[PDB]
């Protein structure tokens, strides 16, 4: 059970330099693939336990990775960003094999006995037959891909920005449910989360432990160059007023963290 | 270099669909594809290897295939939850230089119809005092996942300050959606009420506030 963490900045400017992280724990080749949004998955490099490392040919002049065993650790540079490269940046482990042609077990390769023979499917003899040729001691190749790869854990991804603008933290408001928004036993409040840079925000609720009708919408891009969401949360109508309820903003891109209470719509 | 997907398949529920994926000897050809399943909000996730071999989870429906430099993921019993973008990928030439697909979106059609719930939000004190004023309406749970929401001052149609989100799905496999209504602190309180209309299957349903209404 191998789980993957990636680290490292959520906005870019133009041609700076990316460096990631990606923290390997439990137990091949470790490496990344990246995904702009709307746009297809795109394999970028990997380092195997060896230290050999390999670039997507298209990038490479752009790339480096590195290991590092005692931390458990590989990291990923990226030279020359542009909005071209804002993308979801996921660490991967990947199994690797190269197999050569070799012969089935208790099989020797063992040209001669189709150079003279003129047999079929029978670049290999049996052992059995200890060097000699006899047409019911033939054998292909192990049948088998030349070339093994595919993608065995993915990480959950970070989300890399490109902008000359710079970051900005959420406004946290309440979206309180008045005594005509509700909806008899039950009621909608939310939190507006407004005018923040880069993506992504998430939001719980109460810490986690209130997960009925939780759903957080997409962002809105404004005119101003910033993102607004909003989470809404159902909730008792008759515990409005009586329970506590906070939307826990997280936007990591700025380290920072909102808990806004939403009371009930007051006439003060 | 690319692999090459259709863009798009869609099928009913229990339908069956294929998706291709198109290469060349020195990948698809090797005889070693794979395929992943990308839904939005969730990590990619790892479906078929080797051409054929399924990974763990995986259910029988979940069939790969291959002929020649063409590789065929097959989806039989089509669920809801099966609706995401599918890639498939290959070594090239290598058994460490890998290449991806273009992806194809997966829709899942003729799911339970459900019209949208609306709550629609007045600006909050907070944001008054800081001299702004956001009108937020929310919709959720609908399906198909396609509205189209119009906002009123009193009884006239509001066409700037408009800003709606395109519905994505909820954990329960229907729609929502979002639209937000931008207006300063004066002209919220300078009109009687303000509306978000919200259109889905020919049906309106329309929520409104007043400035008027505290509590």
């Amino acid at each position: 059970q191998v789980q993957l963490r990636e680290s490292g900045p959520s906005l870019m400017k133009p041609s700076q330099t990316l460096s990631l992280t990606c923290t390997v724990s439990g137990s091949k080749s470790v490496g990344w693939v990246r995904q702009a949004p709307g746009k297809a998955l795109q394999w970028l490099g990997s380092v195997d336990t060896s230290g050999n490392t390999d670039y997507n040919p298209g990038l490479k002049s752009r790339l480096s990775i590195t290991k590092d065993n005692s931390k458990s650790r590989i990291s990923l540079t990226v030279t020359g960003m542009t909005t071209e490269d804002s993308a979801t940046y996921y660490c991967i482990t990947a199994h690797q094999k190269t197999n050569k042609k070799e012969c089935p077990e208790d099989y020797t390769y063992n040209p001669r006995c189709p150079q003279q023979y003129g047999w079929s499917d029978c670049d290999c003899m049996g052992d059995r037959f200890g060097g000699y040729c006899r047409q019911d001691g033939c054998s292909n190749y192990i049948h088998r891909s030349t070339y093994e790869w595919y993608v065995s854990a993915w990480g959950q991804g970070l989300l890399v920005t490109v902008s000359s603008a710079s970051t900005k933290g959420p406004s946290v408001f309440p979206l309180a449910p008045s005594s005509k928004s509700t909806s008899g036993g039950t009621a909608a409040l939310g939190c507006l989360v407004k005018d923040y840079f880069p993506e992504p925000v998430t939001v719980s609720w109460n810490s986690g432990a209130l997960t009925s009708g939780v759903h957080t919408f997409p962002a809105v891009l404004q005119s101003s160059g910033l993102y607004s969401l909003s989470s809404v949360v159902t909730v008792p109508s008759s515990s409005l007023g009586t329970q506590t309820y906070i939307c826990n903003v997280n936007h990591k891109p700025s380290n920072t963290k909102v808990d806004k209470r939403v009371e009930p719509k007051s006439c003060d | 270099y690319e692999l090459t997907q259709p863009s798009s398949v869609s099928g009913s529920l229990g339908q069956r669909v294929s998706v291709t994926c198109s290469g060349s000897s020195s990948n698809v050809g090797n005889g070693y594809v794979s395929w992943y399943q990308l839904i939005p909000g969730s990590a990619p996730r790892t479906i078929i290897y080797g051409d054929t071999s399924r990974a763990s989870g995986v259910p029988e429906r979940f069939s790969g295939s291959r002929s020649g430099n063409t590789a065929t993921l097959t989806i039989s019993s089509l669920q809801a939850e099966d609706e995401a973008d599918f890639f498939c990928a290959s070594p090239d030439d290598s058994s460490s230089n890998a290449v991806f697909g273009s992806g194809t979106t997966l829709t899942v059609l003729g799911q339970p119809k459900s019209p949208p719930s609306v709550t629609l939000f007045p600006p909050s004190s907070e944001e008054l005092q800081a001299n702004k004023a956001t009108l937020v309406c929310l919709i959720s749970d609908f399906y198909p996942g396609a509205v189209t929401v119009a906002w009123k001052a009193d009884s006239s149609p509001v066409k700037a300050g408009v800003e709606t989100t395109t519905p994505s799905k909820q954990s329960n496999n229907k729609y929502a959606a979002s639209s937000y209504l931008s207006l300063t602190p004066e002209q919220w309180k300078s009109h009687r009420s303000y509306s978000c209309q919200v259109t889905h299957e020919g049906s309106t349903v329309e929520k409104t506030v007043a400035p008027t209404e505290c509590s």
